RNA sequence: GUAGG
């Protein structure tokens, strides 16, 4: 396997392919339901349907194979054969390919110069076309025709001359006759008005002839290739007057014919010459015409291929015509739409057999291209085959294309034995890597190996009484399960499965029921709840899949997650609560018995048991030697004459016992700790630990911290009852002043002296404050040993808005459809709501629900984009080649004689790699190629550097990929990357994650369309497509004077550049809030006006830096609103991706189409190819590109087509040839072979173990 | 769409009365004696050949007259038979044909119109095609009057009685047996779709609920396996001239058996001396001893 | 919003239009004094309407037993 | 189709 090269199929390759040739519709006897000879099934085409069975029955043995009986011809071989070998129906009548006609221009490609409609009128047989004609022999015999149409018109002129004598003598002679008959008064009269009439009848007739000898003289001199005649009478009118010059045809005959005699290499000459010297969209046209001629010309395959000939038939069991209980029966639609080519091939072979009229023939050779298209895909064109009505009929495209294809649903996510699934329950008594699985599954999991062991243990006598015996599910079973599962590990995940920590592995443990057990640590990583919850549970069975599972896929190994580097494993609902009890200062309860001095920590517990101590006093302890004292107790010791060294020996503390404990908890190397852990503190120590201590100390200190946290919880005795929430008693003075206020202001507006807007504009603002004093009072109020601030406060469970609503009146509510109204409720859920209360609540919450359910939608298709663009980059290369880096502001919002770092640096520089080495004061303080941690910015913002040259992907240059060095150190590690690891997808998963978690909308749209620009989600989306922003703000072109002219139509603005530079003129609404002065000096980045920037114009004029750093602060900054955080190395990955295409301009010397899309590599490539030659290379300017275009403009056909669009794909790359080569991980998938990212990578696979000589010596 | 175009292609064309289709007809029968004098071997003037040709063809475009006429009848006869089953425009092709069959067989010495003539070929045509290509399993043309005979009686029973009546009831108006009446209904059902929407809107097909039946399962396969192989060991753990002559004679290395005589010619022995060894084989195999390890695979 | 009667009324009006259509052809093949309301009509269109609508079709639900109220909503 | 996630 090393490439899947794709081109246009010919027809003597469709016989190649065929083991015969289908001849009727006929599938299966109705009484025998055996297959019948020469159809569809048949035996003889495809092979026999029983294993070496015949079908006459001269064969039905096995020994006897690769033999043909003479009786049927069938060939004993296994019916799997069926499923490879194909045939081929013969068509009568040629007809075109549906897919590369009648689409976008990209696949027609302009091969033959006319309109769609053109053709939609010639190969539907409702028009005619001239295949060919003997122009040159139609001007050799000029003159001979001229003199002969000359005399056809002398002679029409001379008949039509003798035609008026007669009329006239007509005249005449009865005016005469009846004048002198008299039979009344003015026969002569009527007789001769009569004979004028027909005179007038005759002229009529005689100028419709000449007009027609006229008209098909002038089209006869209008001869050319490529002409429709519309009208089938003037076709055959001028068939009639003329032949052997001209041919002409309809249907797809004329246009397999015109292709057979196409020249593609004179039209790519013309399209040249055209190219070269053209202009408008004349220019774009040729542009095209030039791409797809030139496709073929370099291109082996020849262009007739767009009109088949013979169709292939799919091998039957890919059609299977099963059979059903109950004497129904079961078929694919792909058998009714052959059914019917066949059925119409015959008539129309039937029909052309006896002579037949022009009009039936023709009718019945458009039903042939309307049944051959609907096969290739059905409802393409006109109203979808319904077949039996209530729905289309699946055609071979479709099976092809969209959520239920054969790409997205059976080579990417297919289904897999030896797993299953259950409800969870928490299970506190477990390690870091243990899971409870009930005993069937476990049985049903490993049953192989549970028979493999009982016929070891000679329980079972053999394989087949093991299966009887495991069936039956005897206790001796059970033993031997519990036995065999143990180091085995097995792979938990849940469905979403937003992130890599989705997966993780765990050692097993048998357990009665019949639900999961698992860790809580690890609960919170999934984002597993126990509401009601369900997870899988894999099994790998290769040595490769266990060792993997044991070394990485640990669910100890994964402490820190990869967004942002922060520990995820600890949370935080029930035993952070416990923690902050325990480590709480004084007042959290009496502080009875509080200032004694204590011997040492077990005194102090005996205390504690005798009840005298409170577990929150501050009292004195001693600690016996080997107890390392607090951090900033390290210049403070004791008083002595001699020196100490209280790093490592006795000292007496100040603290609480509950401090003591928890300082039990933590390891005997890690310093005291005297504060209050919460939730922020108890996340930096556990960072720390996992920064400093090897992995297996790390999940010991957090299972201990799991058990002491669940223990000091209950211990706790937080509750929740009526009086635990309390109202305050100020609310209901305040408010009811606020009403009378409120109250005042109506009465001012019945009297009609404000307007309604008015009114309600400052009833909002009254509100707002009432609300916010009301918040205000409640905090003051409640104290801090309320059960509530206990469990909102430490940061377990519970945000402030949500007790202001609880307690605190609710407010402010939105109306329907972004609407505020104007009477806030004024009452908590604790006193109870009223009923239009709830009724404008429920307004709010519906529209609530319903957006999560949209924003996961959208937050989903985001990721799938986002891992499609990114999944190529891999970190193929240890150290880079170059130097070049990327400027970043180490401390920024410096205040006035101080340095201050910025607030984000953790999101920005930390994790980066320095290229070059720093030097303040003449000496090194980071040394080059080490990372930025606390100690190291400190130290480096103390010695006042206000900028650094941090090495990125983005400056970095590599042969292949990206190199580790400039990638930095990964997050979820915390150590440098190793080779071939996937960033990309890390990258997209990180970016993707937190998409279901913005869930934020503007409150209030103001009034005003289009002014607030778009916000939350859509916006990231709008950003990474380069879609220009709804609300665009031109920009300043360069240094000049800018003014404004508001013209009445609209306004205007216009600004001279300086230096004498041309004049540049922008158009602005009306509405424009601008903000630069009128007639005044201009910078070049500065925006014109209010609103979002426009990525594509400031990567035009500033340059690739500034829409880079412009780009990554817009995206950083939308996420950090609700206050997700993100490293900037997952976003440039992204950013970096984007910019990799180039424009092509002036494409003189590269000699390739010129403002076409082209790869930078290969950009690079052809400019030094050209400057060896000796010619100038072509110009190029970057351009942004969103992702979705980038995916599918990649190299490799087989992962563009597996992206969301299929046909246009498919079709382009047929036409172009182009080979896909195997290299990407989306390719490789489908394949399953191994993908070439981290264990599957070539230098990783072929090492050989040896045990040492001494080793083998040892014995 | 296409039907649409297909009524425009009808357009307007002369209608046909008694004096122009029996003119018609009657240069009808001059084209063909003419075509007939012209296909005789015998040789013909030059100019009367032509003329023959000629009025040849006059007569093939009074035929295509005569169709282009009556195809509006024909899709008339056409609407009133689709529905069933065959596409409409597919069954109008087929009148079609069988409006060229029947002005192929017409001539003016009927003393009636086209109109009556016509029609019967075209009603045979269209209840052929019908009976020919409607069902994917197909029906030969004598059971499928049974079927449709069957229906309609079957039809009126339920308007007359209201109410299913017995199948002896049924066999009795259709004079048949029930076994034949069970046979007949069954033959008449029609495939289902395995691309159905299996009652949900999405994400679901009837193709992908029923498992089929070729597949190895792996358990039976495996258990197969150690079968011959504890088999292979057994006979091996027998004398090594008993193992051949047993293996030969129930063909353990090939699929077919071989006869006792036929075991005679190869290890040259008599049809009675491989009968007496493969008693004693059956014998010793019979033994509690070589039995035990056999008796759980059966 | 279309109660029960309503929407029954609506495919059993459905189907009688078939049956007018189908009776009307039958009246323009048919002979007079040949002519008897027992035989003109045809109750396949009806029937088969009812039967069509009260299965598969979305407005038609299984019902949920869990519980009463499970019914009653 | 409708429930639970
Ligand atoms: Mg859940
Ligand atoms: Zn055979
Ligand atoms: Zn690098």
């Amino acid at each position: 396997f090393d490439e899947l090269r794709i081109g246009l199929a010919t027809a003597d390759d469709i016989r190649q392919w065929s083991h015969g040739e289908v001849k009727k519709p006929e599938t299966i006897n109705y009484r025998t339901l055996k297959p019948e000879k020469d159809g569809l099934f048949c035996e003889k085409i495809f092979g026999p349907t029983r294993d070496w069975e015949c079908y006459c029955g001269k064969y039905k043995r096995v020994r006897f194979k690769g033999i043909i009986c003479e009786r049927c011809g069938v060939e004993v071989t296994r019916a799997k054969v069926r499923r490879e070998r194909m045939g081929h129906i013969e068509l009568a009548a040629p007809v075109t390919h549906i897919w590369y006609f009648k689409g976008v221009p990209s696949r027609l490609g302009y091969l033959l110069d006319l309109a769609p409609k053109d053709l939609e009128k010639v190969i539907y047989f409702a028009a005619y076309m001239i295949t060919f004609v003997d122009e040159e022999r139609r001007t050799r015999d000029l003159p001979s025709l001229e003199a002969h149409v000359s005399v056809e018109r002398q002679q029409i002129e001379q008949r039509r001359d003798s035609d008026l004598e007669a009329r006239a003598k007509k005249l005449e002679t009865d005016l005469a006759e009846l004048e002198a008959e008299g039979a009344k008064a003015d026969v002569r009269r009527k007789v001769r008005e009569g004979a004028e009439r027909e005179m007038k009848q005759l002229r009529d007739r005689a100028q419709r002839e000449i007009d027609r000898l006229d008209e098909v003289w002038n089209r006869f001199k209008n001869l050319k290739v490529q002409d429709l005649e519309g009208d089938e009478l003037l076709y055959r009118e001028l068939r009639d007057r003329f032949g052997t010059y001209f041919d002409g045809s309809m249907g797809a005959a004329a246009l397999q014919k015109r292709l057979e005699s196409f020249d593609l290499d004179e039209e790519a000459e013309r399209l040249r010459e055209i190219i070269r010297t053209g202009k408008g969209q004349k220019k774009t046209r040729a542009l095209k015409r030039l791409k797809v001629v030139s496709a073929f010309l370099q291109t082996s395959n020849s262009p007739k291929g767009m009109v088949l000939d013979c169709v292939p038939v799919i091998p039957p069991d890919l059609r299977p015509m099963v059979q059903l209980d109950g004497g129904r029966f079961a078929t694919s639609d792909l058998n009714d739409l052959y059914r019917r080519v066949i059925n119409r091939n015959n008539r129309l072979k039937r029909l052309l057999d006896l002579g037949a009229p022009e009009i039936i023939v023709n009718n019945e050779k458009r039903m042939l291209q309307e049944a051959v298209d609907a096969l290739f895909d059905n409802g393409r064109r006109g109203r979808p085959v319904t077949g039996p009505g209530n729905r289309p009929l699946k055609s071979l495209s479709d099976m092809l294309k969209g959520k239920q294809g054969r790409f997205r649903q059976n080579l990417l996510g297919k289904r897999v034995d030896y797993s299953a699934r259950s409800v969870i329950v928490v299970g506190p008594q477990l390690k870091l890597h243990q899971c409870g699985l009930p005993k069937a599954m476990a049985l049903e999991l490993f049953k192989p190996f549970v028979m493999k062991r009982l016929v070891d243990l000679n329980h079972a006598q053999n394989i087949k009484s093991a299966k009887r015996m495991v069936e039956r599910g005897r206790t001796v079973v059970y033993d031997v399960l519990e036995e065999v599962i143990a180091e085995h590990p097995v792979l938990l995940n849940r469905a979403p499965t937003l992130h890599r920590l989705g997966i993780q592995a765990f050692e097993p443990q048998l357990v009665e029921g019949k639900a999961i057990q698992i860790h809580p640590l690890v609960c919170t990583a999934f984002n597993a709840d126990f509401d009601g919850d369900q997870m899988a549970v894999h099994l790998p069975l290769s040595a490769e899949a266990q060792a993997e599972a044991r070394i990485l896929m640990l669910s100890s190994n994964n402490i820190l997650k990869p967004a942002d580097g922060r520990p995820v494993t600890m949370p935080t609902q029930d035993m952070v609560l416990g923690l902050f009890f325990l480590t709480t200062d004084s007042e959290g309860r009496s502080p009875k018995g509080e200032g004694r001095a204590f011997g040492s920590s077990a005194e102090a517990i005996m205390a504690f048991d005798a009840g005298d101590l409170t577990l929150q006093a501050k009292i004195d302890i001693r600690f016996p030697v080997g107890t390392i004292p607090p951090r900033g107790f390290e210049p403070p010791a004791r008083e002595e004459g001699e020196p100490e060294w209280q790093q490592g020996d006795t000292f007496t503390l100040k603290t609480t016992l509950g401090r003591a404990l928890f300082n039990e908890l933590l390891p005997e190397d890690y310093p005291f700790v005297d504060y209050e852990v919460g939730k922020k503190q108890l996340s930096e120590i556990v960072n720390d630990l996992a920064e400093r201590y090897p992995k297996v100390i790390v999940a010991a200190t957090l299972d201990n911290l799991k058990a002491a946290g669940f223990f000091w919880a209950t211990r706790s005795g937080v509750t929740v009852a009526i009086s635990d929430i309390v109202v305050p008693d100020a609310k209901k003075e305040i408010v009811k002043g606020y009403e009378g206020q409120d109250e005042k202001v109506q009465k001012q507006y019945e009297r009609g002296l404000i307007t309604k807007e008015e009114r309600t504009q400052e009833l909002i603002a009254i509100w707002t404050k009432a609300t916010n004093e009301v918040a205000e009072a409640m905090n003051d109020n409640f104290p801090k040993t309320n059960p509530v601030s206990m469990m909102v406060n430490s940061g377990a469970r519970g945000n402030m808005m949500q007790m202001r609503q609880i307690a605190g009146m609710r407010g402010l509510v939105s109306n329907a459809k972004n609407e505020t109204i104007p009477r806030p409720i004024k009452a908590s859920f604790r006193e109870g709501l009223s009923v239009l209360e709830y009724f404008i609540s429920t307004h709010g919450a519906r529209k609530g629900l319903a957006d999560t359910a949209l924003r996961t939608a959208d937050s989903g298709y985001l990721t799938r984009r986002l891992v499609d663009v990114s999944q190529d980059v891999i970190i193929r290369e240890e150290d880079c080649g170059t130097e070049r880096g990327l400027k970043l502001p180490i401390a920024t919002r410096d205040a006035d004689g101080t340095l201050r770092k910025a607030e984000d640096v953790e999101t920005s520089v930390y994790a980066r790699m320095l290229a070059e080495d720093v030097v303040i004061d003449g000496k090194v303080i980071a040394p080059a190629n080490v990372d930025l941690g606390d100690v190291l910015i400190d130290a480096l913002v103390a010695h006042g550097v206000e900028e650094v040259k941090t090495r990125s992907i983005l400056t970095c240059e590599s042969q292949v990929g990206t190199c580790a060095m400039c990638y930095g150190r990964s997050l979820a590690t915390g150590k440098l990357v190793d080779i071939g690891e996937a960033v990309g997808i890390i990258a997209a998963q990180s970016i993707g994650e937190p998409g279901t978690q913005l869930t934020m909308r503007t409150f209030h749209t103001g009034g005003v369309a289009g002014d607030d620009i778009t916000q939350g989600l859509p916006r990231v989306v709008e950003l990474f497509e380069a879609r220009t922003p709804k609300g665009v703000a031109p920009i300043s072109e360069a240094s000049g004077r800018v003014r404004i002219e508001e013209t009445e139509k609209t306004k205007k603005i216009v600004v001279t550049p300086d230096d004498g530079s041309d004049e540049t003129a922008f158009p602005i609404s009306k509405r424009a809030r601008l903000l630069v002065g009128e007639g005044d000096h201009v910078e070049v980045g500065q925006k014109l006006t209010v609103g979002a920037t426009n990525p594509h114009d400031v990567l035009r004029i500033l340059g690739q830096r500034a829409v880079q750093v412009h780009l990554v602060g817009e995206v950083q900054k939308v996420y950090n609103s609700q206050g997700v955080s993100i490293h900037d190395k997952h976003i440039e990955i992204i950013i970096r991706q984007m910019l990799r295409r180039v424009t092509i301009i002036e494409s003189g010397d590269a000699e390739l189409l010129p403002g076409e899309l082209v790869e930078r590599t290969k950009f690079e490539t052809e400019n030094r190819r050209v400057v060896q030659e000796g010619g100038h290379p072509a110009s190029g300017r970057p351009q942004l590109m969103g992702i979705t275009k980038a995916s599918l403009a990649t190299e490799s056909w087989l992962s563009a087509a597996s992206f969301q669009e299929t046909t246009r794909v498919l079709t382009d790359a047929a036409i172009n040839a182009k080979s896909d080569s195997l290299i990407g991980l989306k390719e490789n998938v489908i394949i399953g072979k191994l993908i070439p990212a981290g264990t599957g990578l070539s230098r990783y696979r072929n090492i050989r173990v040896e045990p040492t000589e001494e080793a083998k010596a040892a014995m | 769409d296409p039907v649409k175009d297909y009524l425009k292609q009808i357009g307007k064309v002369p209608l046909l009365n008694a004096e122009q289709e029996v003119e018609l007809a009657k240069r009808i029968e001059a084209g063909l004696f003419a075509e007939d004098k012209l296909a005789n071997s015998d040789k013909l003037a030059p100019k009367l050949k032509r003329e023959l040709e000629i009025i040849a063809e006059d007569g093939r475009r009074a035929k295509n007259h005569l169709l282009e006429a009556n195809l509006r009848l024909v899709v008339s006869l056409a609407k009133r038979y689709t529905g069933r089953g065959m596409l409409f425009l597919d069954l109008i092709q087929e009148g079609n044909l069988g409006l060229i069959r029947a002005v192929e067989k017409f001539d003016y010495t009927k003393g009636y119109k086209f109109s009556t003539y016509a029609t019967w070929w075209i009603r045979q045509a269209i209840t052929r095609a019908m009976a020919d290509q409607a069902r994917t399993i197909r029906i030969p043309v004598h059971m499928v009057e049974v079927i449709n005979k069957l229906a309609r009686v079957q039809r009126q029973m339920l308007q007359d009685l209201g109410r299913e009546p017995t199948p002896e009831e049924l066999a009795k108006e259709l004079d048949m047996t029930p076994e034949k009446v069970i046979e007949v209904q069954k033959y008449g059902r029609e495939p289902i779709s395995l691309h159905t929407p299996l009652g949900e809107d999405g994400d679901s097909e009837f193709g992908d609920l029923i498992e089929d039946s070729e597949a190895v399962v792996p358990a039976d396969a495996v258990s197969f396996t150690l079968l011959q192989e504890q088999l292979h060991s057994v006979l091996d753990t027998l004398s090594e001239r008993e193992a051949g002559v047993v293996s030969m004679r129930f063909g353990l290395t090939d699929g077919q058996p071989k006869t006792l005589d036929e075991i005679g010619k190869v290890y040259g022995v008599t049809r009675e001396r491989i009968r007496q060894i493969e008693s004693k084989t059956m014998s010793k195999l019979r033994h509690p001893s070589r039995s035990q390890v056999l008796r759980d695979y059966l | 919003i279309r109660n029960v009667g309503e929407l029954i009324q609506n495919q059993v009006r459905t189907g009688l239009a078939r049956m007018e259509r189908v009776v009307r052809e039958r009246m323009t093949t048919q002979d007079v004094e040949a002519i008897t309301p027992q035989t003109l009509i045809n109750i396949r269109p009806v029937v088969a309407s009812i039967k069509e609508f009260f299965g598969t079709s979305q407005l038609s639900q299984f019902m949920d037993q869990n519980n009463p109220l499970s019914g009653l909503t």
